């Protein structure tokens, strides 16, 4: 429970995080279905109790740069990942800042707003400077 | 090879430019796999 | 006005959060 | 212990409308406070639903129309029974229906359900019947008049057993049972419901849907089908019961589950 | 002048109460997006003409060359599905640009 | 004045968690990133309206 | 047409076995004792 794993229940193969759900369902019933008609939760064929499914958390990477005609150094963005999930894969930190937009890694964050100069989203800009 | 690479590659140029760019999503891996069946309980009849 | 993720969609946040629209207007 | 009776009991049969009856879980699937579109065989809406009543014997001193005919079986068939003292005891199901080629059996006996799948010579009227209070202060079944063989059975079940019988009154026509048949591509499945109310004449007005009881992989080309009703080789007595049958069609329907996913409302899109 | 105006702009608030259809625009644009993505996640259940939606269906009981043929066609759709999404968003931009 | 940014993986949409269907999904090339580009143009767009 | 580099693998089968010699294949041919790429490019040559 609580892990991401590659599951099949009954022949429902497939793929997430499994949790124990406070979702009733009536005896007859196997698989939970959630408005788009995807699969949201699943019951255990040998004690009997609704577990939901979760995806296996993801996002896109995008990577923040001053130009290559200014420097090396760079910062990344795990869109929607929260912090808690990266140390998985730069998961040494040392920089790691936590936001509506994901978790931002390798770059300061600094109290003092300046004018927005690369755009991260969600009020949040990045920029290079002393 | 880093994340500076991962960028010169997507874009196909030794050098980038500022800015903010994408690259492929990231995504946390399934630790094991498992399998839940009912209870086996009828067995066929070798006994017999 | 009254207002996924598994299927690899995914929306992004806007740059302006609803406070610093609030405060342009 | 297979014998008949002469007399043609074979005679009346009415309509009605099933007004929005035989509506069932489609799949076993959770989904809640939210609406479904689904196409299955389905119960059409106010369709003409046929009445096999039980008439009064005003003039007669027992049961001279007493009639169980076989009727045909496509895309297949909602039931429905007002039904006091247990008196519809299982169906007859298949093709010939002679022994010449296979047939379903379903029966529940007082002990169990039995579910059996056999080339069955099946007697012209197959029943069950009874011993009633007989010194012990219990009721114990003793007839068992459905076939004379049972030559090939290559499908059997019975149910773990339970103790039937009759109890608790209120004097009002007072239970709906409902049951659909279906058989799709080798396996044959009933739902079915049992709901409680007070009403003299109709198949009642308003809205259940039925649960998902038993699947059965029978393989078997059902074209047709006959109940089975109760009580050595002549003369007996009869109690009192009337269903209505129906043939399921094709139909995209659609359904509201509510919070506990349970079908609460449903439209027929036709 | 004052009075008519402090009386208008308590109009505008009783009136934005009152009507469901004041800010239809922008409902309409928010239930045109969701309208979208919850089509695109619902064309995943779609055959394709394949005998089944779901991969693994597919895989579990196939080989290399009849798997092949099979999801073929799911990737034929499905790609099929998002080059639509993509054309009406990019329309649907032009309406919002 | 704007709408939803949204952004997508074409390899987790057609072939979420398959290898077979991503080897199969490169005969088709550069097409999920033609739409990822489309879409991230799109999503820019909001903010600049 | 002409070819880069060419082999002749040479063996004897069974006649019903001549399926698992075909490309994407299983069966304790296929599986264990010789087995063609997906990508295979080539002649099966099979006689009595
Ligand atoms: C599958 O078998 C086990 C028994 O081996 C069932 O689990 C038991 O449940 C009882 C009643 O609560 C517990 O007292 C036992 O400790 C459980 N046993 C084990 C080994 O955990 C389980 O319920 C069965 N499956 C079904 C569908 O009933
Ligand atoms: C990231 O996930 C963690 C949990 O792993 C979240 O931390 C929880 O936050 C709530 C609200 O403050 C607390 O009630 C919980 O006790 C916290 N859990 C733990 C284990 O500390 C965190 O809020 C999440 N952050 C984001 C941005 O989603
Ligand atoms: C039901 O059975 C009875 C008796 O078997 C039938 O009554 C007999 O009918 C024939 C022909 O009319 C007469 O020759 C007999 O004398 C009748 N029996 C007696 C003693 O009256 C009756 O016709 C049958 N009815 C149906 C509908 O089958
Ligand atoms: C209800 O039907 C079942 C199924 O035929 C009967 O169970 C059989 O009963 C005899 C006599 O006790 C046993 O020898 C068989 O082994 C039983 N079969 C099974 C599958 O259990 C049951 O007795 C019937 N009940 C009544 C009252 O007729
Ligand atoms: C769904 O079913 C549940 C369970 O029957 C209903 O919740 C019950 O509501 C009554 C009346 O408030 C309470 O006395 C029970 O204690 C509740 N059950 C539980 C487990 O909390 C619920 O009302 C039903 N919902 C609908 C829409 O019919
Ligand atoms: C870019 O950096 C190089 C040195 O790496 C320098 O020669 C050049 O003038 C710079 N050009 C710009 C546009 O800054
Ligand atoms: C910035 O201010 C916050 C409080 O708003 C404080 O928690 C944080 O330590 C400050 N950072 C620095 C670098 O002073
Ligand atoms: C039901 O259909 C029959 C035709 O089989 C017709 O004669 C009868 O009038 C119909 N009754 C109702 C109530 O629709
Ligand atoms: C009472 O039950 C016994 C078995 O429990 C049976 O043998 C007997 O015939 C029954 N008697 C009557 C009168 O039904
Ligand atoms: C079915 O019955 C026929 C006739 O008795 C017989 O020839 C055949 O072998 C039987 N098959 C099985 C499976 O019992
Ligand atoms: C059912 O009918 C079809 C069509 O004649 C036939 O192929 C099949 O063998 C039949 N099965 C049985 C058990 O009658």
């Amino acid at each position: 429970k609580n892990k991401c794993v590659n599951f099949n229940f009954n022949g429902l193969t497939g793929t997430g995080v499994l949790t124990e759900s406070n979702k009733k369902f009536l005896p007859f019933q196997q698989f939970g279905r959630d408005i788009a008609d995807t699969t949201d939760a699943v019951r255990d064929p040998q004690t009997l109790e609704i577990l939901d499914i979760t995806p296996c958390s993801f996002g896109g990477v995008s990577v923040i740069t001053p130009g290559t005609n200014t420097s090396n150094q760079v910062a990344v963005l795990y869109q929607g990942v929260n912090c808690t999930e990266v140390p998985v894969a730069y998961s040494t930190g040392s920089n790691v800042f936590q936001t509506r937009a994901g978790c931002l890694i390798g770059a300061e964050y600094v109290n003092n707003s300046y004018e927005c100069d690369i755009p991260i989203g969600a009020g949040i800009c990045a920029s290079y400077q002393t | 090879l880093d994340p500076l690479s991962e960028t010169k590659c997507t874009l196909k140029s030794f050098t980038v430019e500022k800015g903010i760019y994408q690259t492929s999503n990231f995504r946390v891996q399934p630790t094991e796999s498992i399998v839940r069946f009912p209870n086996i309980t009828n067995l066929c009849p070798f006994g017999e | 006005v009254t207002l996924q993720k598994f299927n690899g969609l995914t929306v992004l946040p806007p740059l302006l959060t609803d406070e610093m629209i609030a405060q342009y207007t | 212990q297979c014998v008949n009776f002469t007399n043609r009991t074979q005679l009346p049969s009415a309509y009605t409308n099933s007004f929005t009856r035989g509506v069932y879980y489609p799949d076993k699937v959770f989904r809640s406070s939210v609406l479904h579109s689904t196409q299955d065989l389905f119960l059409p809406f106010f369709s003409n639903v046929t009445w096999f009543h039980a008439i009064h014997v005003s003039g007669t001193n027992g049961t001279k129309r007493f009639d169980n005919p076989v009727l045909p079986f496509n895309d297949g068939v909602y039931f429905a029974s007002t039904e006091k003292s247990n008196i519809i005891r299982g169906w007859i199901f298949g093709t010939t229906l002679d022994s010449k080629t296979q047939s379903l059996l379903i029966v529940n006996n007082a002990t169990n359900v039995v579910i059996k799948v056999c080339e069955f010579q099946f007697c012209n009227y197959p029943f069950l019947g009874v011993y009633y209070h007989k010194n012990n202060k219990s009721w114990m079944e003793s007839e068992f008049r459905v076939y004379s063989s049972a030559n090939n059975c290559t499908f059997e079940y019975v149910s773990q057993p339970f103790l039937m019988d009759l109890e608790g009154k209120q004097g009002n026509f007072k239970n709906l049972s409902e049951f659909v048949f279906k058989n799709i591509d080798g396996y044959f499945k009933i739902y079915s419901k049992h709901t409680p109310i007070n009403l003299v004449r109709d198949l009642p007005q308003g809205f259940s849907a039925l649960e998902p009881l038993v699947d059965l992989p029978i393989g078997i080309n059902i074209t047709r089908f006959q109940t089975l009703l109760a009580l050595s080789s002549s003369g007996w007595t009869a109690g009192a019961a009337a269903y209505y049958v129906g043939y399921l069609q094709p139909r995209t329907f659609l359904l509201k589950y509510n919070e506990n996913g349970t079908i609460t409302d449903a439209v027929d899109c036709a | 002048i004052a009075n008519q105006f402090n009386s208008a702009i308590g109009k505008i608030q009783d009136s934005l109460s009152s009507t469901a259809s004041a800010l239809g625009k922008l409902q309409d644009v928010v239930n045109q997006n969701a309208q979208a993505l919850n089509t695109l996640v619902k064309q995943l259940s779609s055959n394709f003409g394949a005998i089944s939606s779901v991969l693994n269906d597919i895989l579990s009981r196939l080989d290399k060359v009849e798997a092949e043929v099979q999801i073929d066609r799911l990737i034929t759709g499905r790609l099929q599905s998002l080059q639509t999404y993509v054309t009406q968003q990019l329309i649907r931009a032009a309406e919002i640009r | 004045v704007s709408m939803t940014k949204t952004s997508v993986d074409c390899t987790m949409y057609i072939c979420g968690d398959s290898t077979e269907c991503s080897n199969l999904l490169l005969q088709y090339g550069s097409f999920c990133t033609q739409l990822n580009r489309a879409l991230t143009g799109i999503a820019v767009e909001q903010d600049k309206n | 047409l002409c070819f880069t580099n060419v082999y002749a693998d040479s063996f004897v089968i069974r006649g019903d076995e001549v399926r698992q010699i075909a490309p994407g294949q299983t069966g304790t041919i296929a599986d264990y004792n010789y087995k063609l790429p997906d990508d295979f490019t080539g002649c099966v040559i099979a006689w009595n």
